[PDB]
């Protein structure tokens, strides 16, 4: 749901969404590594966990539409800047 | 006196031993170019001689 | 009829047929197969046909007899020794044998 | 020159041994291993160099 | 008468069934029959080289099973077209593919069957893209030994067939034999789509894939420099008295071009971060 | 099950020539002929096949005919002349499938328990590889319908053989060998950026098909899941790749070193014989 | 079309490499090679081959049909077990030999010392022996000295069975000696021990058998 | 069932015997130095999965 990953996700997020204390997010993420849904590194030098790939959940229709937003954003940015790079490399073909 | 790449760090603990030994790219290239400049010097007498 | 493991009984008279290093190649095969099946039991009857002692370069086939015998003289010893290769020998008169053997 | 490398893709030849030539512009050749063969000369060679 | 310069059109599925048939039976000569269409005098096409059953005892005229002629050709009649045979194929894998005595033994049977009865000779172990190994003939008859041999009314097309004078053993068999022109003619229904298969199915396959790279750094640098010292030796020996010195060789080979393709293709691979990623 | 296929273009020309056999006559719908095949591993191979007459009237898409006697007699010929070969399925030249194709498939799965079809195009311009593989199996359904027997897109490729292009690359004559270093990379740039992201735009067109339509099998099984395999990279604005630019500098590092040292040695290549042969040809001209 | 001609050069050596040995060079683009089929061939060299590789003899590659020279090969074609390569020593200590100061010190001067101080031989001009022969009453450790010097060598060590060369194929022997001596010059100031050389060294022959 | 035994024996008719060779040594990752028992020396490659 969140924007990208934030690269580093805090004990207040895991513990507050999880309605649990600070000292259970460790067993939460290691137990999640026992489940195998994630492969995340346990970034707890700041108690702020780094993310990896996860098993997804059910695609809602607003998830379809916002997925079309950032997905079309990716599509026409890689395609548009693709055509720009080909336009710079256009004069060297012969 | 002796060495094992145990470089001193007063405030680390591991006293980190690390290196990247294979960098023979610039080694062999520099060793070639040093000889190459001697080869261009070996051409300089042919060049300056053939003209005038 | 007692151990019954790997009795390679060489009659040692039907080895040579006519050829050059054929009997040599048979010696290499016997020693390599003998190296393989680790409890091999080598037997050789009637060495005196192939054994001899030495000549003064007489009959030309006795050369090939001598090199075929020196197949045994090296490859029984070599630098790589044999393991569990029990060489059982039989003869009629052992006086005519080679002191190399 | 590079299109003229099928010349190098041509069939090779034999090394022979000339004992001596006989009459009517033929020679004798034993090859690497075989018997003797009364074989034919070419035009651009020399019978005087047999 | 008077005789026009002939021509053998192909469909190239002929050549594909010759490479696949002679590739399948590769330690053995095979014998077969060639289907096509008698278009006219100066041209004739092959449109079908089809499978013919094996002989085990002798590759001969008895390799043609007539119930396989009725059944095979009739099931070609209830395939899309009942076209006419144009000759016969075989192979010679064991040597340089000249006309065996079987071929002259069945040539009179094949020209009793057909007008032309053109041979098809091949060695299936020659090339991967290059050679045109197939060989084609016409046994002209010995009854025409009074008249001049191989009339070929213009002999301009035949004079331009006369470029290789190929196969000096067949040239030893120039008694009543001569090769024929075979073009590799176009198939606009097939050539462009073969170019689509070929070109588009090979240019990255899916044309999306590679657009390996960090070990060709070390492999390329060793391959380059290890040649570069022996490339740079000879300016010790560069001198004057031009004819009195003899060692001219280039020392720049595979150090311009392999390095341009190397560092440019892998630096565009370094650009695949920005090209692929945003 | 099937890993993938190995399909030579020879059997594709064995589709093409029978397309010439039907292009001259009244083509009702398309070609349906036999696909013979060499099945050894979970991978597949096809060296040969043959065709068979076929019509179909589009009123219940159930009146359609092959000749199994012809199929097994010519299969007896080809099995006789080649013991390697057996049937592996069928093919069709019209690039879009229809409802009867499961009756073709399951009607000829009685000979071998798999009968893979082949989509081709006699006039291809937009596809990549023509060849295509399905298998008619079931995942039942999530609701578990009465035998939703389903074609499954087994991956497919053009096969290869030593000395099969003896015709081909001599025929086409147009090949420019080893265009590495010149413009092949930007051919693949135009066709993968454009021809990849347009497929992405037809997949987002199918997403709009789920917006206004697409309730059939809205497919909340594989789409967001392998799209989460895509969503290994959530590349949103602010771009979040601070842990990738020293990575990018490490990637640029060695290559720009090779350009610096090595291309300086490329200058050292051109300069020597360029000067020497230059003034040889200059002041030795007269 | 130059690149097309390049691949037409490259296609000559893909599936076979039919091995012969280089025998004679007449001149440019013409040679004589003795193939390993026993017969000898008038051939031609290709411009790909660097002409210094010709030397006297080389393990060379040929063609099938044309039987043209294709390549000159690196030093190959084994010395049987190939210099034994790792650890295949009889494992005999140097002091394991009991009380032979004449023998151990003598052969120590003969082989072990020119392994080390050969440049100091070169300033005087002593001309140390190439090989050496050992003989006498059999059983006195003639194998054992080769075991100990083998155990205590640093360069290559090739044991050679003297009955080894008499084999089935007609003409393999002298090429095997080319293998031994090309490898001998190829490795190092090396050591080759040859045992039972009487199997080759017979003073009397019969030039009809 | 006799037609099944002659069916299997009929299927084995198209097979061809192969060559007994012995590896002298390995030249490169693709190049292999063998010598067959009947004579000369060769360098070839493996198939795919050898
Ligand atoms: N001086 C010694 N000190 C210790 N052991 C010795 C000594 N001399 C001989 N031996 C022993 O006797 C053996 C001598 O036999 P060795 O195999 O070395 O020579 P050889 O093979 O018998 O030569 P040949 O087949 O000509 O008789 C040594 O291997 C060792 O076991
Ligand atoms: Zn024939």
């Amino acid at each position: 749901t969140r924007p990208a990953n934030h690269r580093q996700l805090t004990f207040e997020e895991i513990a507050k969404s999880a309605k649990i204390t600070v000292n259970e997010v460790e067993l939460l993420v290691m137990k999640a590594l026992s489940v195998g849904l994630v492969k995340g590194s346990i970034d707890e030098v700041d108690k702020r966990v780094h993310m990896t790939w996860v098993q997804p959940r059910v695609l809602d229709l607003q998830q379809i539409k916002g997925m079309k937003d950032r997905l079309e954003f990716w599509c026409t940015d890689v395609k548009s800047m693709e055509m720009l790079v080909e336009h710079q490399a256009h004069d060297i073909l012969t | 006196d002796k060495k094992f790449h145990g470089i001193l760090d007063q405030g680390e603990g591991v006293l980190i031993i690390f290196d990247e030994p294979p960098v023979d790219k610039t080694y062999e290239a520099a060793l070639e170019t040093i000889q190459n400049m001697s080869k261009v010097v070996d051409s300089l007498y042919n060049k300056a001689k053939k003209l005038t | 009829s007692q151990l019954d493991c790997n009795f390679l009984k060489v009659v040692s008279s039907s080895i040579v047929d006519k050829y050059i290093g054929e009997s040599a190649r048979l010696i290499r095969e016997m020693f390599n197969y003998a190296r393989d099946h680790q409890p091999c039991i080598i037997f050789m009857d009637e060495i005196d046909a192939i054994g001899g002692r030495r000549f003064s370069e007489g009959t030309s086939a006795d050369r090939e007899i001598q090199r075929t015998l020196m197949e045994l003289l090296n490859q029984m010893d070599g630098f790589d020794t044999l393991h569990r290769v029990k060489m059982i020998m039989a003869t009629n008169r052992p006086d005519t044998l080679d002191p190399a053997l | 020159l590079r299109e003229e490398l099928q010349l190098l893709q041509e069939q090779g030849s034999y090394v022979g041994e000339v004992v001596r030539a006989m009459d009517k512009k033929k020679v004798l050749v034993k090859v690497h291993p075989e018997g003797k063969f009364v074989v034919d000369v070419d035009k651009n060679i020399d019978i005087n160099d047999v | 008468a008077v005789d026009t310069a002939e021509q053998v059109y192909i469909s190239s599925l002929a050549l594909l069934k010759m490479l696949k048939h002679g590739r399948a039976g590769v330690p053995m000569e095979v014998m077969g029959l060639m289907l096509g269409e008698f278009v006219d005098d100066y041209t004739v096409r092959v449109i079908d080289v089809f499978a013919m059953p094996q002989s085990g005892t002798g590759v001969s005229v008895e390799a043609v099973d007539p119930v396989f002629q009725a059944k095979m050709l009739d099931m070609l009649k209830q395939t899309g077209r009942p076209e006419m045979v144009v000759g016969w194929y075989h192979s010679h894998p064991g040597f340089g593919c000249w006309l065996s005595g079987v071929d002259i033994n069945t040539q009179q049977s094949f020209e009793a069957l057909s007008e032309r009865a053109v041979a098809v000779v091949v060695d299936p172990i020659q090339s991967v893209k290059g050679k045109v190994v197939i060989d084609a003939f016409r046994l002209i008859n010995a009854n025409m030994m009074v008249l001049g041999h191989e009339p070929r009314q213009t002999t301009s097309n035949l004079g331009h067939l006369n470029k290789p004078s190929i196969q000096a053993l067949i040239h030893g068999l120039n008694r009543h034999y001569y090769s024929i022109t075979i073009n590799y003619r176009k198939n606009e229904l097939e050539q462009k789509m073969l170019l689509n298969l070929h070109k588009k199915s090979w240019m990255e396959g899916l044309t999306l894939q590679d657009y390996v790279v960090k070990e060709m750094l070390e492999l390329a640098k060793n391959y380059n420099k290890a040649v570069e010292e022996e490339d740079k030796m000879t300016p010790e020996q560069l001198a004057i008295k031009n004819v009195g010195k003899q060692d001219p060789k280039r020392h720049l080979e595979e150090h311009v071009d392999v390095l341009m393709t190397s560092n440019i293709v892998q630096c565009l691979a370094a650009m695949l971060d920005t090209v692929v990623f945003k | 099950a099937v890993q993938k296929v190995v399909v030579h273009p020879l059997v594709l020309l064995s589709v093409v020539d029978h397309f010439n056999r039907i292009g001259k006559v009244g083509n009702q719908k398309r070609v349906v002929g036999v696909l013979l095949g060499s099945w050894q591993k979970k991978v597949l191979d096809v060296s040969n096949s043959f065709a068979v007459p076929f019509d179909e009237d589009d009123k219940d898409d159930s009146v359609w005919f092959l000749d199994h006697d012809y199929l097994e007699n010519m299969y007896g010929m080809f099995k006789k002349v080649n013991a390697r070969e057996r049937i592996v399925g069928w093919y069709h030249t019209g690039p879009k499938l229809h409802k009867n194709d499961i009756a073709i498939n399951e009607l000829m799965k009685r000979y071998c328990p798999n009968s893979v079809l082949v989509i081709i195009d006699v006039k291809p311009k937009d596809l990549g590889l023509p060849t295509e593989a399905y298998i008619s199996v079931e995942e039942v359904h999530d609701d578990g319908t009465p035998t939703s027997k389903t074609f499954e897109h087994v991956t497919s490729e053009i096969g290869a053989e030593e000395a099969e292009e003896v015709g081909v690359e001599h025929l086409l004559r147009d090949i420019k060998d080893t265009t590495v270093g010149t413009l092949s990379q930007r051919i693949t740039n135009q066709v993968h950026g454009l021809k990849g992201l347009n497929s992405k735009l037809l997949d987002i067109r199918s997403y709009l098909e789920k917006v206004a339509t697409g309730k059939l099998p809205i497919n909340h099984q594989i789409i967001y899941q392998l799209q989460d395999v895509f969503n290994l990279l959530p590349d949103v604005s602010l771009q979040e790749f601070v842990k990738a630019f020293y990575l990018k500098t490490n990637d640029q590092m060695v290559v720009v070193y090779l350009a610096s040292l090595i291309r300086s040695v490329v200058a050292l290549h051109n300069l020597i014989n360029n000067k020497i042969a230059n003034r040889d040809a200059e002041k030795k001209e007269g | 079309e130059f690149l097309h001609a390049q691949e037409e050069v490259k296609r000559i050596q893909s599936i076979p490499l039919v091995i012969g040995q280089f025998l004679e060079a007449v001149d440019q683009n013409t040679a004589i090679v003795g193939s390993t089929t026993g017969s000898n061939y008038y051939v031609r060299i290709l411009s790909t081959i660097d002409r210094e590789l010709l030397k006297p003899n080389a393990s060379v590659a040929l063609h099938k049909h044309s039987n043209a020279l294709v390549d000159v090969l690196p030093p190959e074609a084994d010395s049987s077990i190939m210099m034994l390569t790792s650890d295949q020593k009889p494992d005999v200590m140097y002091a394991d030999i009991g009380g032979m100061d004449i023998q151990k010190q003598e052969v120590r001067e003969a082989v072990e010392l020119p392994l080390t101080h050969f440049e100091l031989y070169k300033q005087i001009g002593i001309d140390p022996p190439r090989g050496v022969l050992m003989y006498g009453p059999p059983g006195c450790g003639k194998t054992m000295l080769a075991k100990a010097v083998a155990h205590h060598t640093t360069a290559a060590f090739i044991r050679v069975v003297g009955s080894e060369f008499v084999q089935k194929y007609l003409g393999e022997g002298p090429r095997m000696v080319r293998d031994v001596f090309r490898l001998a010059k190829e490795n190092a100031p090396a050591i080759i021990f040859i045992d039972e050389i009487d199997a080759i060294a017979t003073k009397r022959f019969d030039a009809q058998t | 069932k006799q037609y099944e035994k002659s069916e299997n024996d009929l299927k084995a008719l198209q097979s061809v015997g192969q060559i007994v060779g012995e590896v002298l040594k390995q030249l490169t990752e693709e190049k292999f130095i063998v010598k067959a028992t009947n004579g000369p020396r060769y360098v070839v490659g493996c198939r795919r999965q050898l």
